[PDB]
């Protein structure tokens, strides 16, 4: 999930977009 | 686990501004 | 309104903290 | 919504956990 | 400035990228 | 102004998500 | 990297108050 | 009054930086 | 108190030091 | 040391929420 | 104290009241 | 760095007053 993807490499802004609604 | 959840807070201020009106939701491991 | 947003940027940290593992959404509109 | 309701007033923790999951 | 554009309306992300170098 | 000054602080941390590694210049003055 | 990410987001946060009017320009490695 | 709960977050964490390893101390009434 | 006076107009950092320990 | 430095930012943010109108003495170790 | 305990272990919020004057 | 420096050694005030303009 977010936690396992982002806290462990940098997410770009297009990256966290995937987990809005 | 601490600085797991330090890296969380960083994430839904992220998520807050990236998504903006369409809101998020957040649910940690 | 961007004292709206302001406040809202505190709201997610809020709530990130006071659910913990539950998770939270956060919706506007 | 959290917005009208805890922007206009300050919400107590107890207030902030009915939008917790 | 920033602060001048910024802080009176919501800027949106891509409105943030003019300050980025 | 304080709320100017508040959200500033905002400001530089929405630049610091958004531009990454370009970096960002905060003038406002 | 993260925690780099993650110490560069309070990083920029302090230089916005230390230097206030005089602002700064925040250049990642 | 929100507006006061926003500006105290942003003394709470002024008051960490500039204090450092003295420690502060937080007292609205 | 801080509320009163750091709220009202912006503190300084030298005023930020009267609260601390 | 920088991650407990990183740590103790979130935890005065905590307190400040937490605490409320009773406030809080931060004294780092 | 405070950072000892909350640092290497996540601190609920009835944890984190007991810091609280 | 600012990064170098400071997020392998706590940065004082005037160690972080170094990287304003
Ligand atoms: C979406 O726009 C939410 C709808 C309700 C918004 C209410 C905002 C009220 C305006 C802010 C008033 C307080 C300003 C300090
Ligand atoms: C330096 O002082 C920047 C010059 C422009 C500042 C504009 C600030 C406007 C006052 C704030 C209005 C909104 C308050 C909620
Ligand atoms: C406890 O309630 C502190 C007593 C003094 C509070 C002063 C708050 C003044 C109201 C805010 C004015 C500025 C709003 C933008
Ligand atoms: C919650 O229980 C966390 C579950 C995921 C495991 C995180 C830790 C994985 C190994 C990391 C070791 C590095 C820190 C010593
Ligand atoms: C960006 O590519 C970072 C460049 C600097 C290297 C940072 C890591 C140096 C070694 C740290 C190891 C500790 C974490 C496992
Ligand atoms: C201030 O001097 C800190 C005192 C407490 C010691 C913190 C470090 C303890 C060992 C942690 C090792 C993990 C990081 C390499
Ligand atoms: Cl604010
Ligand atoms: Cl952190
Ligand atoms: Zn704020
Ligand atoms: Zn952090």
């Amino acid at each position: 999930g977010i936690v396992e993807q982002c806290c462990t490499s940098i997410c770009s802004l297009y990256q966290l977009e995937n987990y809005c609604n | 686990f601490v600085n797991q959840h330090l890296c969380g807070s960083h994430l839904v201020e992220a998520l807050y501004l990236v998504c903006g009106e369409r809101g998020f939701f957040y649910t940690p491991k």
